[PDB]
């Protein structure tokens, strides 16, 4: 069949939040600290910082995020924040590089160049992975914000109250994807399942970065590196 | 508590 | 007469930690946030972090200093900070063009770039009219670090003690500048009274600064726009 | 409390 008006709706509210949220020219690079080559954490804590501003205003696009309880709100984004940031990510991530190509050569991550903010294979391998995988679902425009939406709105976050009401609107989310699927994108006959699980590969990213963020943040000479964002969204405050 | 993002998310 | 050895010393160390935390190269500012013409706050509040860390080493070379509690140096340093920014920063003023030259036309600060950081003409006007006073008193490189010394180990600071202990050491090397000045410095005789005149100064400059910092630390739109080092530095987290 | 203070005064 056919997707609802509902659904087109929430598609074009999803899509212009993730435009507005989200510049193809990564101009703003330019006004954080410069990547050096711990000589890239001070670059790469800027550019999460103004990535957790981005993603917060693209929940607040997001239809019914605002009406959840402020507390909610800060929960949701709390726990998914680096999930979101991964996978947003995924659209400066070139497989021809096999890094985020933003800038010019500057603005240009691989691998050895996180290493020098703070993190070990043991989290780059799996990311790198990651987007390895999700580049090679080439994924719609439209796919690609669903499954940002559905990431932070997941119920099962430490922190929320109100379950009902944001598995409700997961499930919504959910439904507009697996039918646009289905509609729209030829031969997407597994690929919704393959995304829900894209889901539970950030979850296992989560807990590594949650994990290598805990042991440089106890380490203030590398703390003081970071943002007052950064600080305040994945440290353990409640 | 999270002063920053209270600020953020009002408006 | 002569200085005894002690005061030579002294002297000596005063200089070389000066020496070793001013680099008149200003070369270390490509790594700030660059600026931008409340557009200089990123920048100006990376300098200020900067100059922090490096007025903790200073402090650290301070014969005496560190044999106080680990208390007394923090109280020291919370609340004299910005009045050894200000005192030091007279290395890069310049009465030619009323401003700060560091590096080029981007690292050079007039009263206009200050202002789009957050800052009144109530703070700025005596704050040039002080680096004016104090760059025409031409002090030698002596007099200068010792002047800093002087100011940071003052015991009339809140929080502090020991105030006998620090005292004692502000007093000798009042004594050690007093004496500096009489011997080698040509007609310095009413300049040890204007430096203990500009100490005062300070003071006032303090405070207006302090009433200014805590309206903009108290945006948090503008305060994540700080760092760790001067949120925990400028803040009353006592 | 100060916990970068502490860290850059020692050593
Ligand atoms: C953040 C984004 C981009 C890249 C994100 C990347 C690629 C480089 C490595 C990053 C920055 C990860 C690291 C683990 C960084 C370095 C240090 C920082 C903290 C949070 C301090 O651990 O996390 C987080 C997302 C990773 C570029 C672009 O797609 C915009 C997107 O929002
Ligand atoms: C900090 C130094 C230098 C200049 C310092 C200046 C000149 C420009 C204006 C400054 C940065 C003052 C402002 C009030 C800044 C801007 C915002 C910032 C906070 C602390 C956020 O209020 O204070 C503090 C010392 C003032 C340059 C050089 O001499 C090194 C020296 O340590």
């Amino acid at each position: 069949h056919m997707l609802s008006d509902e659904q087109m709706q929430i598609i074009n509210s999803l899509v212009e939040a993730h435009h507005k949220t989200y510049d193809d020219s990564y101009s703003d690079f330019v006004r954080f600290r410069p990547p050096v080559r711990l000589s890239m954490l001070p670059h790469l804590a800027d550019l999460v910082s103004y990535s957790i501003q981005k993603v917060i205003g693209f929940a607040k696009m997001i239809p019914g995020f605002r009406d959840l309880t402020a507390e909610d709100q800060i929960a949701l984004l709390k726990s998914s924040a680096i999930e979101i940031i991964m996978l947003r990510s995924n659209q400066s991530f070139s497989l021809e590089d096999m890094s985020w190509s933003c800038g010019g050569p500057d603005f240009k991550y691989c691998i050895n160049d996180v290493t020098k903010a703070g993190h070990t294979l043991e989290l780059l391998e799996p990311l790198v992975k990651f987007q390895v995988g999700l580049k090679k679902l080439k994924l719609h425009e439209e796919e690609h914000v669903l499954l940002m939406a559905i990431c932070l709105l997941s119920p099962d976050r430490p922190g929320v109250q109100d379950h009902v009401r944001i598995e409700a609107l997961q499930d919504r989310l959910c439904d507009v994807l697996q039918a646009y699927i289905r509609i729209q994108h030829p031969g997407g006959r597994l690929l919704y399942a393959k995304m829900i699980q894209k889901l539970a590969d950030l979850r296992s990213l989560n807990e590594e970065h949650s994990k290598q963020y805990r042991s440089l943040s106890f380490q203030p000479e590398h703390s003081m590196q970071l943002t007052p964002l950064v600080l305040e969204v994945f440290g353990s405050e409640v | 508590r999270h002063k920053i993002l209270h600020r953020l998310l009002q408006e």
